[PDB]
């Protein structure tokens, strides 16, 4: 039982270890997407403001 | 004081007048249509060379360049006082209920400065709505300004009708309903609904709905509010002002803006968004002479509460009811965000010490549940602590007990509606927090009134 | 009265002269091609060309007609395929009609209407039970490409066979082959005889895509104002809005959000408000509307979709995830709604369905949260078991409409527990076998509903189902 | 005078022919007594922003120069009064009897006219005075979503200046006027109105008044700074001021940039906030402390206007909705919020005890993931979590209940040296209230040491006095 | 964390051992912190080895755009005409770019990606390429850099 | 690849390895720091690779139109050798900075911006350039122009607009 408990806690160490690493990996690709979107919102919003202003000027 | 049409561009008409006989800004101007009938039009900008750019209050299709236009010499003016009661008007103050003339002693102009600082107090006394989520977490105050925020199809109009049902039917004073840019179908239903209950005779109604051109939707709210101003100022009364929907005023403003020549602001809105809103909203208020309890439905474009329209509207409100689609999709009606909704009077000073403690207790449990939603979706519910699993259990019961069948929604829910007094709302949520109903199933709390009806519904399961 | 073209490009022309022209007036160019006066400027006219524009140049002459923008209307259009100008595209010769109707027209005012109270049966359980459409209602059909939107409207039109309801399918911006496919499907189900087909195909100039829905509206209005009942389908308003953007930008009107003009909301709101249920004094006629929106990646919170959602009396949202998981029709129960509700249902259906939508919305939430751990208490287990079975009932094959009386029995069966002892995989066969039993043997019960609109005696009905049950062999 | 005539009018802007010799920023008078301001000096007109009703202004109406840049009445006559940005009384208690005026635009103290900020401005809010200390002459941004508790921080700060000889100025830009009436009434009831000036450009006022409102309040406070006295100005909020200046800039067709704001919208706030300062001993030693507000949308602190004002001020207090609804009120994110002045703006007692509070909470915030594992954790981390939840309870604080700094130092000393580790977490806040009423009634010699010296009393005497109190406390 | 202490120690240690001078350019300097940095440098004694230039938060965009060039021009002298290894400190180089976008907006130029001026890259190159090592000597630049929204791809 | 991932060193090593292979090399430096370009020429000199290499340079301080033209100039310089039946190698280091420069130019001329504010013809900018590199037929002399264009990604984002164009 005590060998089996050590084995449980080793297996859990390495399973949650991987889940932590996989989470950081997914945070890179989510950050990359967030910032494409952030940048595109600002870029696209401004073009619209400026297109409206150039139809009067 | 005569003029010639020089241009017609959608709802905008440029009119040339003679040197120094130019209409004041906001003056009404009539044009006789070639087809017969009169088109009223509102002066907006003085372009120079004796030209005035004007915003049409009806269709400009059929107009021809060179037609005669006549300055009326004053803004759009509208009937006020007891002759308005029981009647249905358009933006111009003409009755559209086909019940003959309105024999009103006075006719006021719809444009007008706001009440002075000296004239204003604050509204510190609770208005019981009978709706659990509002009464508990974001209560309305009598003589206050109350906003119903929501995206499309979340329950603004259903909620505004349920408030009319629950509060106006037993109201001592007068009312005004302003239908600004919403569905003609729903105005028709509300007319007949009020006629049958008999509340119609205590209420003036104004409609400038979503089918009308921008000019109409821009100004119709002022017409309604001018009638309410009379009842406050010159009969010292308690007035109810319902507006559905105040966004459509701001939206009509943005429709005209490009053609009036203004450079657009963020998200395509007019640059004068904030000030145009303030000039309307500051008139909707309680003065020393009388009190207006105003309940305004507020559309949220693209479900985005940061959109300039709703974002600017928040500054004008003593309580808010924030409808969220996520809740509506779960079946929680009314779809009221119990964390985002707020009230100036949710304080121990006004609602008493127990109410405040319970409401904050409810919000703490919901907030905690919200935080765990992410963790639960991946790591699963068995890995939570015993404290958290109990909080999640109660949060879900709380979330369901905030839902409530509406009297006006008997068609949609299929169940009879319920009025729940504040004392009972507080008692029910107090008991859920205390643990007294931890063994009732979740469905028991969904769509019931009092806590006693939840205990009763559990037996049927 | 004549004018001359100063400049032309992309189907937009600026015209000198025409001093006396009305705003919105129909114009005829030298070569018979029509146009519309849109902008009355200080000494010229902005004109949108409503047809082929290669033979229009600088110097071509334009004649006023003295008439507002108009289209042919009436019974002569039934079974015909026309463009937004009312010209026959099917090559079966002219449209013999004396009656016309203006493309822009005011909507019925607040006093001209009656609350919607009469069903428009789609024949689709999911819709007629949970998202009921009524005569005079505007109900948005919204969803990604290939989620089953067009097939909902085609099945709805087919189900109006013999119901004395005139149908109008407006096709904005589709490929023309697809539209030919639609007319052929209607022909084969014997639904073309009572259906008008308006089409502004993807190759047509933008102003025709812009006008196509208003033309179809006028064609259906004709029947409404004579006390008859019509149904109009706009497939789709996404492409109409894009076309009106193209037009607005070519006329150099300042753009706003996503480059649409400020009045893009007004574009749809005036259109859809003209669909209504008239009062008894105005003849009791109706025009029911099914506008379409095509979302991108299921984003129902986008600008144009939210506009149209806030205009109509509810929506039917379709999702890809649902479709591919076998829920067809792929109705998102949580986000969909009918603002008319019970009023647009026979009393039998209002009784059995009353809380069905709210019950399934709660099912779908509780199902998502039940795969995240816990061994569930017996109360929630039963709610999930009832839920999976009602979901199976609301699945339905394409072009297989159900009479309302048979829907009420099927929904009654599942909601009162009569399928709780049956395997989930057997529920759909149980229903098919139940109804063939009810038709052959218990037609007196079905007929009660067709005549009275009320449920039959619940004791008689319970007995009749339990009678059927004793001859049903499960699979597992 | 030379006169000018109006060519065009609309949306509170007029374009005016003539007025050849007009200055940029000059005050103008229209024929009917309504004032305006020359904003754009163009090739063939002047752009004039109207500071009042504009319905009676038309094509042909005449405009007179005044030869004067904007000024506002100033001085002790404004105390307890409610005025607009022009200094006109809105409270209906008659005229403002003052002979002194001051210009609305004025240069900031230069690099040599200042002294490093060294004197506390006690807010009375434990969270702020301990972790994000404000000093006299500092600019500290209060930033957060709507309904996160921003206005109540400034109101509580003003109330806590009672008897501290600090003149307060609450500038209300773009608010509903009922709300502003509510603010003055709250100040009246806490006896804070007689040392407070209230400037208000309500939401119905023309945009140029919302634009000017903060500069007016600034000048009103500057008066006291340049006489060697100490002032506090609150701009509630600069988000609405910037929107108003955008409205104006766009109506004058000045080219838009990010979120349609003009290029000089940064300059708008930077001029304003640099005029708040701590003067040198040679220039009189006076100060103007500033609390500008920003209202974020959905917690977006990276938006254009918020980033501008963050980069201008000497730190910021960020408030969060998640904290607020979880019961942490005031809802100060202590980790992300910052005072760039820091310990320099704190009495030695507070700098000492707060040293340990910061390290205790930093350890708490790291270890917070391990709080659902109660009693699985080793005894070191268990104690860090127990200390953490208790210090959090200490930093919670009731609305309109400011605390003297001497009482804060004792309360923070108590919790950080372990004197509440024996007590239930639910009892901590009552323990504090009961402790301080005990210290006031019985051990005032210890409290007074701190008020006089600014130093901690002898730690052995202090430990004894708390342990004395503890023996009469019932959980 | 020790920014100003580190910047002064670099001014000291470039001055002691290589015999080079320094320039500090405060681009959007906060006036209070300019005053503190003056006195801080006076007390440590590094002031006499350093020229200081402040284009402060309250100045118009033009000033904040060009103040770094003023500092750089002083450093160019010490490189080119006294053969020194020179330190140019810029705090903050983002505020140079931000002032660029502010002035671009007022000149009416169409914005580029994320609302920045279309001349973002060239304006930066015109500053940065002057900071270089020649045969006569060197300028080393030490630049504090704000990162909007924590996004290094901005 | 990202900044500092070893892109320039690949091209410099490639040029050096053409010593005695009778291949004319052209290093086009668009928008680089000029110190770096001075470093490149010196590295080539020391490996005895400079006498068969042309170096075109529009440094970061130069006006945008020179950065825009720099790659086309280098292309023509290599084309000369291709059309005489010899073999050339051109390096554009980098096209990210060229595209940014052409954006600056397009925006100053008020041409409508699209994705990431680039003009509609930013694809055409690179496609005409790189199609001029080729392997000619036997009839046209058998000469070749080989091209090594560079793209600088941000955080490894190969799905961005300009990188996808050039891919
Ligand atoms: N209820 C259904 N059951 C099975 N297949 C369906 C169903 N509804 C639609 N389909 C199929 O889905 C596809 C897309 O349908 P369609 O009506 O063209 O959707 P949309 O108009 O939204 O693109 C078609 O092949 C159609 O046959
Ligand atoms: N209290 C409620 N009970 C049942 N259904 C509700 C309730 N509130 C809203 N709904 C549902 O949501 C729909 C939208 O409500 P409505 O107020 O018409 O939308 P909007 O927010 O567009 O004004 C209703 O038709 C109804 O079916
Ligand atoms: N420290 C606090 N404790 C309890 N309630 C508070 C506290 N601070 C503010 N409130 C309440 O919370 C709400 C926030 O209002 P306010 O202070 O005006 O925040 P904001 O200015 O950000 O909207 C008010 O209803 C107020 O009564
Ligand atoms: N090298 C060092 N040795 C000892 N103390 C230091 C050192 N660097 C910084 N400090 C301490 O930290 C304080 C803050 O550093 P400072 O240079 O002001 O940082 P910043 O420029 O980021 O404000 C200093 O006043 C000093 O007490
Ligand atoms: N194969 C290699 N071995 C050792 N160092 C290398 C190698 N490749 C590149 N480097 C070093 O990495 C740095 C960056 O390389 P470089 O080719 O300039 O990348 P990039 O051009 O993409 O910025 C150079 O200073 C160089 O010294
Ligand atoms: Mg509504
Ligand atoms: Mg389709
Ligand atoms: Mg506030
Ligand atoms: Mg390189």
């Amino acid at each position: 039982l005590l060998d089996a408990k050590a084995s449980e806690f080793g297996a859990r160490m390495t399973a949650m270890g991987n889940a932590t690493d996989n989470a950081t990996e997914m945070l890179e690709t989510l950050t990359l997407q967030f910032n494409r979107a952030r940048q595109a919102a600002i870029t696209q919003e401004i073009a619209e403001i400026v297109a409206g202003a150039n139809a009067l000027r | 004081n005569k003029g010639r049409i020089i241009q017609v561009m959608g709802p905008v008409v440029d009119i040339q007048f003679e040197s120094g006989q130019l209409p004041d800004i906001y003056n009404a101007i009539t044009i006789e249509r070639p087809q017969g009938g009169t088109l009223t039009v509102e002066a907006a900008v003085h372009l120079g060379d004796n030209v005035v750019r004007c915003v049409a209050m009806a269709s400009t299709d059929g107009l021809v360049r060179g037609l005669e236009a006549v300055d009326t010499g004053a803004p759009i003016s509208v009937p006020v006082g007891k002759a308005t009661l029981g009647r249905v008007f358009n933006v111009l103050g003409e009755p559209i209920d086909e019940q003959g003339e309105v024999n009103a002693e006075e006719r006021h102009p719809i444009h007008r400065p706001a009440p002075e600082f000296e004239e204003l107090s604050t509204a510190d006394e609770i208005l019981e709505t009978g709706i659990k989520v509002i009464d508990l977490l974001a209560p309305y105050a009598k003589g206050g300004k109350i906003g119903l925020f929501g995206g499309a199809g979340v329950g603004k109009t259903v909620l505004i009708q349920e408030l009319i049902n629950n509060v106006a039917q037993e109201h001592g004073g007068l009312s005004v309903f302003a239908g600004v840019g919403e569905r003609t179908r729903e105005g028709n239903d509300l007319y007949h609904e009020m006629k049958d209950s008999g509340v119609i005779s205590k209420t003036s109604m104004v409609f400038g709905q979503m089918n009308e051109p921008p000019g109409a939707r821009l100004r119709v709210a002022l017409t309604g509010l001018t009638m309410a101003e009379y009842f406050r100022d010159r009969e010292g009364q308690d007035v109810l002002l319902f507006i559905d929907n105040i966004f459509r005023f701001t939206q009509a403003g943005s429709e005209v803006s490009a053609l009036l020549g203004r450079m657009p602001s963020a998200v395509g809105y007019q640059p004068t968004l904030a000030t145009e809103m303030g000039q309307l909203q500051e008139r909707i208020t309680s003065t020393k002479k009388g009190s207006i309890t105003s309940i305004q439905a507020i559309y949220v474009p693209a479900d985005d509460y940061t959109d300039p329209a709703p974002a600017t509207t928040f500054a004008h409100l003593d309580a808010t009811t924030n409808l969220e689609r996520k809740l509506a999709e779960m079946g929680i009606y009314p779809a009221v965000d119990p964390l985002a909704s707020t009230s100036r009077i949710l304080s121990p000073a006004v609602v008493g010490e127990e109410h405040y403690r319970v409401a904050r207790g409810v919000q703490q449990v919901l907030q905690r549940y919200n935080d765990l939603q992410d963790i639960i979706a991946i790591l699963g519910m068995d890995e939570l602590s015993d404290e958290d699993k109990l909080i999640v259990a109660r949060a879900r019961k709380i979330q369901r007990f905030l839902s409530q069948p509406f009297h006006v929604a008997e068609q949609f829910t299929g169940m009879p509606g319920k009025y729940v007094p504040v004392k009972e709302t507080v008692r029910g949520f107090k008991e859920i927090l205390e643990g007294k109903h931890d063994n009732l199933p979740e469905e028991a709390f969904y769509m019931v009134g009092t806590i006693d009806e939840a205990v009763e519904k559990a037996k049927k399961l | 009265e004549v004018g001359t073209v100063i400049q032309v490009g992309d189907g937009i022309a600026r015209v000198h002269g025409l001093e006396k022209v009305m705003a919105g007036e129909l114009l005829e160019f030298e070569n018979g091609v029509m146009g519309m006066a849109q902008n009355l400027e200080e000494d010229n006219v902005g004109v949108v060309i409503l047809g082929p524009y290669t033979e229009i140049r600088e110097g071509t002459q334009v004649k006023r007609t003295g008439r507002i923008m108009e289209v042919p209307v009436g019974e002569a259009l039934l079974g015909r395929v026309v463009n937004p100008l009312g010209q026959p595209l099917d090559g079966r010769g002219p449209i013999e009609t004396a009656e016309y109707r203006p493309i822009e027209s005011p909507a019925p005012g607040v006093m001209d209407r009656k609350s919607v109270h009469e069903p428009l049966q789609t024949g689709i359980k999911a819709i007629d039970s949970m998202i009921p459409i009524g005569r005079g209602q505007r109900e948005l059909i919204i969803g990604d490409r290939q989620t089953g939107k067009t097939t909902i409207a085609i099945d709805t039109i087919i189900n109006q066979k013999g119901q004395d309801v005139i149908c109008i399918y407006v096709a904005i911006g589709q490929k023309q082959s697809t539209v030919a496919g639609v007319v052929e499907t209607l022909r084969q189900h014997d639904a073309l005889d009572y259906t008008i087909v308006v089409t502004a195909s993807a190759s047509e100039p933008a102003p025709l895509l812009y006008l196509a829905p208003y033309a179809g509206c006028a064609m259906g209005e004709y029947f409404m104002y004579k006390g008859k009942h019509a149904l109009v389908v706009y497939d789709d308003l996404s492409k109409q809005a894009a076309a009106y953007r193209e037009l607005s930008l070519l006329l150099r009107r300042p753009p706003g959000r996503e480059a649409y003009p400020g009045d893009v909301f007004y574009l749809h709101s005036r259109l859809l408000e003209r669909a209504a249920k008239l009062s008894d004094e105005k003849g009791g006629g109706s025009l029911t509307a099914l506008p379409f929106i095509e979302t991108q990646a299921g984003d129902v919170s986008a600008y144009i979709p939210t506009n149209v959602i806030s205009i109509t009396d509810g929506q039917i949202f379709l999702e890809s995830d649902l479709f591919y998981s076998g829920v067809r029709p792929a109705v998102n129960v949580g986000i969909s709604v009918s603002r008319v509700g019970g009023a647009a249902q026979i009393k039998a259906m209002k009784k059995v369905a009353g809380t069905l939508r709210l019950d399934l919305a709660q099912y779908r939430e509780l199902q998502a949260f039940a795969q995240f751990g816990s061994d569930l208490d017996k109360a929630t287990q039963a709610k999930l078991n009832r839920g999976e079975r009602t979901v199976e009932i609301l699945k339905q094959d394409e072009h297989k409409p159900m009479p309302v009386e048979e829907q009420v029995i099927s929904i009654y069966a599942v909601t009162n527990g009569f399928m709780d002892d049956i395997p989930v995989e057997d529920v759909r066969r149980f229903e098919e076998e139940l109804l063939s039993f009810m038709r052959a043997n218990k037609d007196s019960l079905l007929d009660h509903i067709r005549q009275t609109g009320e449920l039959p005696d619940t004791k008689e009905l319970d007995a009749a189902i339990e009678e059927f049950k004793k001859g049903f062999t499960p699979s597992a």
